[PDB]
């Protein structure tokens, strides 16, 4: 799981550096394999390391792929793109609604386990970066109004 | 640390950098020391240079290589190499010219080209020049000159040849100074002057020097310390001004040396303390301080 | 940029394996060699080392290890058990003559000469020497593949690989000018590489598209002394100068070439940042921790 | 008997002694410099930043021109140097359980912070005064001295607020009505004939009753701050300060700091001698001073020429911190040659760096990097590589005489540093191998000159000649039998069956001519 997701991130700003289409294939990927895990959530210990994982970097991320949408509702289409970049787009709204319910009951059971001070820390480090830096994940629903597609909306307005 | 040497030690002389520190005496070899990067004097070898005792060293430019020459009672001198892969030092060749024991060798300026003097009890100046840089064996008798006979001492014309013409100090005996420079052409040394008021036997001379200053200046240890301005001027071209005298060793002046800028004169004495000096805005000298042993 | 006169002429300067806040730094040019670690943030001399010998190469050995190179082409490196405050000297060897610049290839601490002798994880004894004369590029290109780079900035691929001498291939500009300082090999890719012409240029290189020289510049003054770049960032990079010198080339942005660092001063002393120096070709002291 | 060298090192020839005492017995000596310690060279370096600094900032605001900048310019740099001095005051007391050293330099930097006040308030007075207090300061009845001490620097309690507001009376006014303000409170402490409401009234008696019981310079202050805030004649403060100051009891700090009243410059100079420190500092003071000479003075001129002293002192006091001699050389433009010759003298990276720092702004440094690669030479390519270059710069005829023995006895990177006439030669061979250009081109290489193996590259150019079958070559028959003769001459100065075989190669290459002729 380490491995996978190091890989996807770098390979994201490698994918855009060459083949936009070979690019948006992995970011597809990627965002699959984060659905992959959303659907899989010691071993408590590990589930509350993974937790504290999912929640900065990651999350300037997903900031970055919102961007991109901003950018995307103004021109492509390139529907295979728009697929793999619509699907991204949707795991994306899908992580923050799913990963929010799961995450408060998740957080305060970390935080018990700790009595893992870290990982506490993401559950206070984690919060204050969660409201954002709300704009650009805005703008994308805007666009995505804009366009009127549906889908991309409901996950937007949840 | 001891010097290592079972006789006196005649002269000390350093390296240009500083770092190494070359030493002869009558026990017949010859030291050289490393400063260590950790400070501590440690001898890089010794080794039996000479039959007789060895009263003069001196080390060349190091653009030429590590070459130190002596000096001997047994009327020769050596050059020797320095062998990093090291017996640390060979000969590279020896000068039987002269008939009697030597006083003193020097090195020239390095401009002028691996060149040094010597003076005996022959009481003849010998120039041998390395006319080829690559055979360093190769050392021709470039001059020969008489002087006079007891003491010597010799000390070129450090000014760097551009600016400046070559020329030598030789002292020997004395209240006497004798003075030599180089000729247009003639490719011979003449008298241009004299020191005069030397006083007792002239134990050492050296020339200062000249960095930034038109003028140029010699230092004498007689049984007094004296310096002498030099200023060329334009047949003649020479003037000697003397700057002070200095009986404050009240004895024997044994060393005279200068500082590489030529900014501090030092001088040494039977009182058994060295004298550092500096240059007033008058031109004057004054003794910044002494040192005792 | 908090600024610290350590007053010691740095030549070394590692963000630690552990953000850029674990500082470590080795002090060359000193009459007992010098090297600090926890060094400073916030006095933090845990390992202020009493060392003879200075420092060729340098590595952060674990996150509790620290390996380097010494003077005369010996080799230093203990374990940095900062708990305890002590350490282990591990690895000592003789004569490995200096070390020109440092490579790696983990575990094997790959270098060049201005002769290779490759030490290696926990290979005390010299396994592979290719001794070939060099008339300071190192890296690995690929495991075990390096590239020599003679100061006539001429570099060739080599390797300890398989067996062999030679090298396998040669980079090369058309005149030789300037010498083996400063090249650059990307983290986007192990098979993209650049290099910093020491008149002030660029000198980037591509493997695959041919052998040309790339991308020349002008915009420096000095040696090409080294270049900051962002450890996960790999296009955010700016440039510097051999007097210390800085100008920020904001190569993420397009060449947006300014005045950069608090400048002015003398040299600088060696690269690592992440999250910081980019030392200059003569190394003296300089600090500024606020790499964000 | 002593012995000393230059490097420094004393020896003592074998002699009685002198002493010696305990006991002397060829000990190694070791005499060296006024520049030491491992602080010290943080305050060195500090200083010398210091240095640069002021170098660095006073020229560009000149480049910008005149302006008034330029006097609150000077301002800033004198409250840097204070800062810097505050700085060194937290070093001191830094210092942990430990011995006594440096205490006194931390006085002294203390008393040059001070100085240093006094010359920018030269460059108002009030705010000075009330400065000085601040700094001395730094360095019942005490009750009601705080009060005041604070106050002058920016019934019974019924009675003292009155005579508290009868001072206010005065110090807002017009001076005339000052004077008149105090006489008036004076007369009301004759009527009230209890100490706080006396000193309340003031006007002005006790304060030098306070400095009788301390210190002149803070009643000076007071002066300043409550009396009349204009601070022209000295003599009378000068007796206080002189006899209040007698009355009190540093002796020496308090003879300096009457020199500086007088207005020195030169007693001041001597007394920094006589401290013998800060000595570069003090130097860089002399420059600040000679800068500022504005005021039409033949001393000044003079004074000028006394700041150019203090550089070349500060040159003289220079040792071997590499930064601070390039900092040294700034100055004496405001050394050259014999930094230089120094760093040669030193003999590997910064050495070149330091060189081309030279350039920059020689030949005795030059000299010094083929000494170095001579000495690397001693490496045995890339050592002649290096010195090769730093000819190339600016030993070459060495370098070929070495290069043309190897390609004797490697071959691209010769290729590459050619990239002379036997290397072209050389150069033509390797053409040969790859497989006529290249094959004269060796020829004409080996017509200006020839080499000593020389027999292996006439072998070459037959090997050549029989690839080609030398039609043209009609010259080099000719240019054979030179050759033979050349190679008989060496003989005569100190193989025979080979030789008849070259003579036969040739032969064939003359047939081959004759038969392109027949052609």
């Amino acid at each position: 799981l380490q491995f996978l997701r190091d890989t996807v991130f770098l390979r994201y700003r490698t994918r855009a550096y060459r083949r936009a289409a070979e690019k948006w294939e992995v970011a597809e990927a990627v965002l699959d394999v984060f659905y992959k895990l959303l659907k899989d959530y010691a071993f408590k210990p590990p589930g509350f390391s993974l937790m504290h994982h999912l929640l900065s970097p990651m999350l300037e991320l997903c900031l970055s792929l919102m961007e991109e949408g901003v950018t995307q509702l103004d021109t492509y289409a390139p529907f295979p793109g728009k697929k793999h970049l619509e699907k991204a787009v949707a795991y994306c709204f899908m992580l923050l609604n799913l990963t929010l319910q799961k995450e408060n009951r998740f957080m305060d059971l970390l935080r018990e386990s700790h009595l893992v001070t870290p990982l506490e820390q993401l559950l206070q480090g984690i919060n204050p970066r969660s409201k954002k830096a709300d704009n650009v994940v805005n703008i994308a629903r805007y666009l995505c109004h804009g366009n009127s597609n549906a889908e991309l909306a409901f996950e937007s307005a949840k | 640390i001891a010097a290592d040497h079972k006789d006196l030690i005649h002269d000390v002389s350093f390296d240009f950098h500083g770092r190494r520190m070359a030493t002869c005496s009558s026990d017949q070899s010859v030291k050289v020391w490393d400063k260590s990067e950790n400070g501590n004097w440690h001898c890089t070898a010794s080794w039996k240079t000479h039959s007789g005792s060895v009263w003069r060293v001196t080390w060349a430019h190091p653009e030429f290589g590590q070459v130190l020459a002596s000096c001997s009672f047994d009327r020769t001198a050596a050059v020797w190499e320095e062998i990093v892969g090291e017996s640390h030092w060979v000969k590279r060749t020896t000068l039987v010219d002269s008939r009697t024991s030597v006083t003193d060798v020097k090195f020239a300026p390095k401009h002028m080209g691996l060149m040094l003097a010597t003076c005996s009890a022959d009481g003849v100046v010998r120039i041998y020049e390395a006319p080829d840089v690559m055979n360093l064996s190769q050392w021709s008798l470039q001059h020969e000159i008489s002087c006079k006979l007891s003491c010597s001492c010799i000390s070129w014309n450090p000014s760097s040849s551009r600016a400046h013409s070559p020329m030598i100090a030789v002292g020997s005996d004395d209240g006497k100074v004798q003075i030599y420079e180089y000729n247009e052409n003639t490719r011979k040394y003449a008298k241009a002057e004299t020191l005069m008021s030397v006083s007792d036997p002239v134990h050492d001379i050296a020339f200062a020097p000249n960095l930034g200053r038109s003028f140029h200046i010699l230092a004498v240890a007689t049984k007094d310390v004296r310096i002498f301005t030099m200023k060329p001027l334009r047949v003649t071209k020479f003037e000697i001004h003397t700057v002070a005298q200095f009986d404050n060793h009240n004895s024997q002046v044994w060393r005279v040396s200068w500082n590489i800028t030529g900014t501090v004169l030092a001088s040494s004495g039977d009182d058994g303390t060295v004298r550092l000096w500096k240059a007033n805005y008058m031109d004057n000298w004054k003794c910044i301080g002494v040192l005792k042993g | 940029f908090a600024a610290k006169f350590v007053s010691h002429k740095i030549s070394r300067t590692r963000w630690r394996p552990v953000q850029p806040d674990v500082f470590a730094t080795g002090s060359w040019d000193n009459e007992e060699n010098k090297v600090c670690v926890w060094a400073t943030s916030d006095p933090k001399q845990l390992c202020d080392i009493k060392h003879p010998g200075d420092v060729m190469d340098m590595q952060f050995l674990d996150k509790e290890r620290i390996v380097t190179g010494s003077s005369t082409g010996t080799v230093t490196i203990f374990r940095h058990h900062e708990n305890n405050q002590t350490l282990s000297v591990n690895q000592r060897w003789e004569q490995a003559a200096p070390c020109t610049a440092i490579v790696c290839s983990s575990p094997e601490i790959v270098s060049v000469g201005e002769r290779i002798n490759c030490f290696r994880a926990e290979s005390r004894d010299v396994l592979r020497t290719i001794d070939d004369a060099d008339s300071h590029g190192v890296t690995f290109l690929r495991t075990t593949e390096i590239l020599t780079v003679n100061s006539v900035g001429q570099l060739k691929l080599w390797d300890l690989r398989k067996q062999g001498n030679d090298p396998t291939q040669i980079f090369s500009v058309t005149g030789e000018r300037v010498p083996l300082h400063c090249v650059d090999r990307h983290p986007n890719q192990q098979h993209v590489v650049a290099t910093g012409g020491q008149d002030g240029m660029l000198c980037i290189w591509d493997v695959r598209h041919g052998k040309m020289p790339m991308s020349l510049l002008n915009a420096h003054e000095a040696e090409m002394w080294e270049v900051h770049f962002h450890p996960s960032n790999p296009d955010h990079l700016f440039t510097c100068s051999e007097d210390g010198s800085l100008w920020h080339w904001d190569a993420s942005a397009q060449l947006e070439i300014t005045n950069l660092l608090p400048s002015s001063t003398l040299s600088v002393n060696s690269l690592d940042v992440l999250g910081l120096v980019c030392g200059t070709d003569a190394e003296a002291i300089y600090v500024t921790r606020r790499l964000f | 008997h002593i012995g000393f060298s230059w490097g420094l090192y004393e020896t003592l020839y074998q002699k009685q002694g002198n002493s010696e005492t305990a006991a002397r017995c060829p000990f190694m000596y070791l005499v060296r410099s006024d520049i030491y310690s491992p602080v010290l060279r943080k305050l060195f370096n500090e200083s010398h930043s210091i240095f640069v600094g002021l170098q660095k900032s006073a020229e560009e605001a000149s480049g910008k021109s005149r302006k008034a900048q330029l006097v609150q310019v000077s301002r800033n740099y004198r409250s840097v140097l204070r800062a810097c001095m505050e700085e060194m005051h937290t070093l001191s007391e830094s210092t942990r359980e430990t011995a006594q050293k440096y205490i006194s330099q931390i006085s002294i930097l203390s008393a040059m912070e001070l100085s240093w006040n006094l010359c920018e308030i030269l460059f108002p007075a009030g705010p000075l005064l009330i400065l000085l207090l601040e700094w001395v300061r730094l360095h019942h009845e005490k009750f009601w001295d705080g009060v005041t001490g604070y106050v002058l620097q920016g019934v019974l309690d019924d009675l003292l607020k009155k005579m508290p507001m009868l001072h206010t009376g005065g110090t807002q006014t017009f001076e005339l009505k000052w004077q008149h303000w105090r006489e008036e409170c004076e007369r009301h402490l004759q009527n009230g004939t209890e100490a706080v409401c006396r000193v309340l009234l003031g006007d002005e008696e006790v304060l030098l009753e306070k400095r009788d019981l301390m210190t002149w310079y803070h009643f000076l202050v007071s002066r300043l701050l409550f009396k009349h805030p204009t601070v022209k004649p000295t003599e009378l403060h000068f007796y206080a300060q002189s006899s209040l100051d007698m009355f009190l009891a540093p002796e020496p700090l308090d003879n300096i700091l009457l020199a500086a009243f007088e207005f020195d410059i030169h007693q001041v100079i001597k007394e920094f001698s006589i401290v013998s420190s800060n000595w570069w500092f003090v130097a860089h003071l002399t420059d600040l001073l000679d800068h500022c000479q504005l005021f039409q003075a033949h001393n000044l001129y003079f004074g000028a020429n006394m700041r150019e002293f203090l550089l070349l002192d500060y040159a003289s006091g220079l040792f071997s911190h590499h930064s601070l001699w390039q900092l040294g050389v700034d100055y004496f433009d405001y050394g050259r040659e014999y930094l230089k010759l120094h760093m040669e003298r030193i003999p590997t990276e910064k050495k070149a760096l330091k060189a081309l720092r030279i350039c920059e702004q020689t030949e005795q440094v030059r000299s010094i990097c083929k000494t170095m690669a001579m000495q690397s030479l001693c490496r045995l390519g890339s050592a002649l590589s290096w010195s090769i270059r730093a000819k190339d710069a600016a030993l070459i005829s060495d370098r070929f005489l070495k290069e043309y023995c190897e390609r004797g006895n490697d071959l691209i990177d010769n290729l590459g540093s050619a990239m002379r006439l036997t290397f072209l030669g050389k150069y033509r061979e390797f053409h040969r191998m790859y497989s006529f250009s290249e094959a004269a081109s060796l020829l004409l290489s080996l017509m200006t000159a020839r080499i000593a193996p020389c027999s292996f590259w006439l072998t070459l150019l037959l090997d050549a000649l029989p690839l080609l079958e030398q039609k043209q070559v009609i010259f080099s028959a000719e240019q054979t039998y030179e050759l033979m003769r050349c190679l008989e001459d060496r003989m005569a100065a100190k193989i025979q069956k080979q030789d008849s075989s070259i003579d036969n190669t040739k032969v064939e290459m003359l047939r081959l001519a004759l038969a392109r002729n027949l052609a």
